[PDB]
């Protein structure tokens, strides 16, 4: 047991396509190379007692317990290590269902490929599987304490590398719409789309959310002043820094009752709702000042009515939720003492940051509130009527949300949209206190309490007493208005011998159109006319630089075999995928020992072409031409021999080929021939003396033609491109 | 702050 | 005519007191005159924008673009209705929260730029 | 702060405020919306409401202030007299108003001007 | 009168006026009315009554997406269609609702529809 | 902070 190499693949790869996240391990089996499980005494029993859940694994037999039957028959341990890694990272709550094992050319090393949901979790599971299997083959069993330690480490790794619920909702919507998404490395920011079409979100703030609006929302008094200047019904009140100002502030609001609350507070930190006398007023001021970080508090008039949260996205009301505080109803002739834990036994109850409906937490503050309620633990509710536990009405404590989106008055919708626009927030959460959201806020004495930037919408996607609202869908609609993804044209060039020249020629041709081209070659990564980065810059680590640049409109990526083998492709799909040739020259590196394996590896580019894209293949190369099948999207052939039977048959039914017919670089669009240049006026061809350069020019011209680039631009770019 |  | 509202009101109130003191006693104390001038200078300083806001507002006035002072956060609003913009000192209403927060983070900015 | 660019002290000053205002208002465009001020002795409210209705026939959001109250589009934004500049600011600062129609009584002009 | 339609709606097929032309069986009538459903372009939609077995049988041999409408909200075929995909319409609780998969969008109370 |  020695781990030679541990690679992680993040995109389409040699092992699979549509299985982007994989881990590949080179495992040495020095002393246990060619002995089966049946040859190992007690291995099956120890394995099946350490991990009984392996009984679920449907192997190639395809029946329940098929993997266990295979273990009974006796096979190599690579398969069982794959299976135990899969089950080990699946027991931690990460469902994975892909695995492979292969014997390498070298005498002892195997290759094990395991699907993962989390990169660190997948690597840790791969590392733990070999230790578990070695311990079973050495001692016949694995300690349960070590199994629990590994499982809890996997769970901790999963939790650590996890987004917050708003971010999964938005990312899942983007995935459903086919919008590419990547994780930036600065502040848990997510980038959607590519190049000039990209957007950024953190949790709910987008890259278009204004600093001024966010900072105004966080200022309670400033928000109240601005809304009052706009005619919005805000509560009447004033600030009071010291104790001596309490009276003078109380007579300002217009009598009793009043509300006392800190201005540097959130989530109800030390806020008192209802007070009707001076003793309550002074206790309230003291408590709020203790909760205040700057010893400053606000008094205001108390407004009766239910508390509603209104979500406004892109100036439109998306969801309205009424927040009912923790309460119990004794319609079953039962008192609070039973219902407090009767509700706690509901499977809907859940702590943490995933389950929104938090269990009813009975604290000493809650005991004080229920003492103020006027009833006791064993006081049966009258007539089976709602009796409350607190007044903050927050889901973080055990309250509930009721969907009211379909009941809001149109005038209220207009007013709340206007409020969101006045504050200056693209996504806003407005807190309203009103007796009836179905009536305008002027008839009833409804008020706008506060406006929150970056609101959480987990209460709107699971109201628990109404219809869920597609908030993430509205956010994605705001970010990408039409049926538009954030993609830019991507041209991925692969092949054994002409990648760099073709990539540079493609970039030069596209530069003729007024577009900024970001292209990576072996020489370095360029954006437009300037060098963005030096070095090799051929793997996905340089593709991310191009795809994340806010000025790049078209990406041209040289995709060598090394990057695909090491970490797969840097993108899920490409608009154009060019395969120039496949020749067995540098053979034996990695697990690539046959030219068929090299063709399979280079076919990843061709197979990753989107259904609306094009695969530009060399019809003259049999291995490259064989990639015509298993390709989604159209196929365009290029050939230095104009009499290629496959190319001619392809052009007869359809078209889109490129040939070198009579000293001419020509595009065949079916029955039509469009000549670009005489191939002696193209400098790189060296007056037509370099057939390789002519083939590269053919591929580049066909690739740009498939994307609608006009013939004159292709001609100018081909004539002005100098070999360098 | 965050998820207000 | 005034340049600052509070300063103009204070000058109007002080002028009648100065004239009444002159008619009653024949002169005005120099200490009271200096106190009034210091109060006027303090009023001018208090109700003053910053040089960045001053320059931007002067350019907007030179271009004939209306400008008003919002009462919340020293914000200046240019234009009217749907065609309005807002600035504080150099931040505009189109300046992003994410960009500002990333710029304030030294290590995050270095990582992103690298 | 561009305070060092508008007065380098060892080179040419740069018009930073001009660049900021170009960013805020790209073309030769001010931030103005069409303003229609109705004044007179006896027909201000009726004319203001009729103008608001006529412009509403065009697909435009009309913010108009009359004696009855201040309206934006079809909805009442504020009650009261609302015929002075203190109510004109509400219309002119609203982010959704495209055309402003203001009833300008002599009382507001006398009190605080236009 | 057209080669293709963006939306093809089939409401119901009832064997009432049989015998006209060569149409003598309700299967022939369903085949005749299925011309509209089969003329929907691949990017188009076929709106079918899931509650009608003959109309629901037109789900196959249709190019383009299929959207079901049912007066019974518990139609098993409609629910199965919404679970994998969406785009259905039901009358659930005094409500004309659109099902977009797992999302319910209510339009009107069906008593406010004249 | 402010006018950096
Ligand atoms: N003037 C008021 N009149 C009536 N109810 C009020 C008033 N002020 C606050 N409330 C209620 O008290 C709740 C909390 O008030 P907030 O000022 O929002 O306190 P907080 O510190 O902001 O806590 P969060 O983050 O808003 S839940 C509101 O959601 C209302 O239900
Ligand atoms: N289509 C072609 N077929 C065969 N040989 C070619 C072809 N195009 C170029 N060559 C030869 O291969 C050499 C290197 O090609 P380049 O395109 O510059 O490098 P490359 O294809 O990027 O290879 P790497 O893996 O990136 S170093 C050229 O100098 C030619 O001699
Ligand atoms: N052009 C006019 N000439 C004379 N009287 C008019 C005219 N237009 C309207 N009136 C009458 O004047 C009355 C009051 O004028 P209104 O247009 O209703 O309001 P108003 O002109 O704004 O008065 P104020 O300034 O608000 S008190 C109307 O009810 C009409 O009877
Ligand atoms: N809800 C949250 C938003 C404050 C601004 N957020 C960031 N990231 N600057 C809050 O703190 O109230
Ligand atoms: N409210 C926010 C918090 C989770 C994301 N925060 C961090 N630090 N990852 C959310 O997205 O729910
Ligand atoms: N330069 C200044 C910018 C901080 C963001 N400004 C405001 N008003 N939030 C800084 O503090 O570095
Ligand atoms: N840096 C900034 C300071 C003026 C704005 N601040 C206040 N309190 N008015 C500036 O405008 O230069
Ligand atoms: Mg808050
Ligand atoms: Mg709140
Ligand atoms: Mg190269
Ligand atoms: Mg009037």
């Amino acid at each position: 047991m020695k781990i030679l190499k541990l690679q992680t693949l993040r995109g389409p790869n040699y092992w699979s396509i549509h299985r982007h996240k994989l881990v590949v391990m080179r495992l040495d089996l020095e002393d246990l190379y060619e002995k089966y499980t049946s040859d190992i005494p007690g291995f099956y029993k120890g394995l099946t007692e350490v991990l009984p859940s392996l009984v679920e694994h449907l192997c190639s037999p395809g029946v329940k317990g098929g993997f266990l039957t295979r273990v009974e028959k006796g096979t190599l341990i690579g398969h069982v290590i794959e299976h135990v890694a899969i089950e080990l990272q699946e027991l931690a709550g990460m469902p994975v269902g892909f695995g492979r094992t292969r014997e390498t050319s070298t005498t002892g090393v195997f290759q094990v490929v395991i699907e993962y949901e989390n990169e660190q979790a997948g690597r840790y599971a791969a590392r733990a599987a070999v230790r578990l299997c070695q311990s079973i083959v050495d001692t016949g069993t694995y300690p349960a304490t070590e199994l629990q330690q590994d499982l809890e480490d996997l769970k901790e790794l999963k939790n650590q590398a996890s987004l917050g619920p708003s971010t999964e909702a938005i990312v899942k919507e983007a995935e459903a719409r086919g919008i590419p998404w990547t994780q930036l490395g600065a502040r848990f920011m997510i980038q959607f789309g590519y190049g000039v079409n990209q957007k950024k979100i953190q949790a709910t703030l987008s890259n278009q959310t204004g600093i001024l609006g966010v900072e105004l929302a966080c200022d309670k008094e400033g928000t109240k002043r601005i809304l009052k200047d706009a005619g919005v019904p805000v509560p009447r009140g004033t600030v009071a820094r010291y104790f001596d100002e309490l009276q003078d502030a109380i007579e300002y609001v217009g009598g009793y009752p009043i509300v006392i609350k800190p201005l540097d507070g959130n989530h109800g930190r030390g806020i008192t709702i209802d007070v009707k006398n001076w003793q309550e007023a002074e206790e309230a001021y003291d408590l709020a000042r203790k909760a205040s970080k700057t010893k400053t508090v606000i008094v205001e008039r108390y407004y009766t009515g239910k508390d509603h949260r209104v979500l406004v996205v892109n100036g439109k009301v998306v969801a309205v939720a009424e927040r009912v505080p923790a309460h119990v109803v004794g319609n079953g002739k039962s008192t609070i003492a039973e219902l407090i834990e009767e509700t706690n036994r509901d499977p809907q109850r859940g702590d943490g940051h995933d389950n929104i409906l938090t269990r009813i937490t009975v604290d000493k503050s809650a005991l004080d509130i229920l003492g103020k309620q006027g009833y006791s633990i064993d006081s049966i509710p009258l007539k089976g009527k709602k009796c409350f536990l607190r007044a903050t009405a927050n889901l973080s404590t055990g309250g509930i949300a009721v969907d009211r989106t379909d009941e809001i008055h149109p005038e209220n919708v207009w007013l709340l949209s206007r409020v969101a626009k006045i504050i200056g927030l693209d996504i806003a959460g407005i807190d309203v206190v009103t007796e009836d959201i179905s009536q305008p806020l002027r008839e009833v004495e409804g008020v706008i309490v506060e406006v929150n930037a970056a609101p959480g919408f987990r209460m709107h996607v699971a109201p628990s007493r109404g219809l869920a609202r597609n908030v993430a869908g509205a956010v994605m609609d705001m970010l990408f208005p039409g049926s538009k993804n954030g993609r830019i044209p991507i041209l991925s060039v692969t092949g054994t011998n002409g990648k760099t020249t073709t990539t540079r020629l493609l970039a030069h041709i596209i530069k003729q159109t007024g577009k900024v081209v970001g292209y990576t070659t072996t020489d370095g990564t360029y954006i437009g006319e300037y060098l963005a980065e030096t070095g090799d810059n051929t793997g996905p680590q340089s593709a991310h630089l191009i795809l994340s640049d806010p000025t790049v409109e078209v990406a041209v990526l040289e995709t060598a075999r090394g990057g695909i083998l090491r970490s797969g492709l840097g993108f899920s799909s490409c608009e154009v995928g060019i395969v120039l040739n496949v020749t067995a020259d540098h053979l034996g590196i990695g697990d690539i020992d046959t030219i068929e394996q090299l063709a399979k590896l280079k076919s990843v580019v061709a197979e990753s072409v989107m259904p609306k894209g094009y695969a530009v293949l060399n019809a003259e190369d049999p291995l490259v031409a064989a990639m015509a099948d298993r390709v989604k999207g159209q196929v365009a052939y290029f050939s230095m021999d104009p009499n290629n039977e496959l190319l001619l048959r392809h052009t007869e039914a359809g078209g889109l080929a490129a040939i070198y017919e009579n000293g001419y670089i020509s595009i065949l669009k079916g029955d039509w021939t469009l000549r670009i240049e005489k191939a002696v006026n193209v400098p790189i061809t060296m007056a037509g003396k370099a057939p390789f350069m002519i083939a590269n020019a053919l591929a580049a011209c066909l690739a740009v033609f498939t994307q609608g680039v006009k013939i004159e631009h292709i001609r100018k770019g081909l004539s002005t491109f100098v070999a360098s | 702050d965050d998820d207000d």
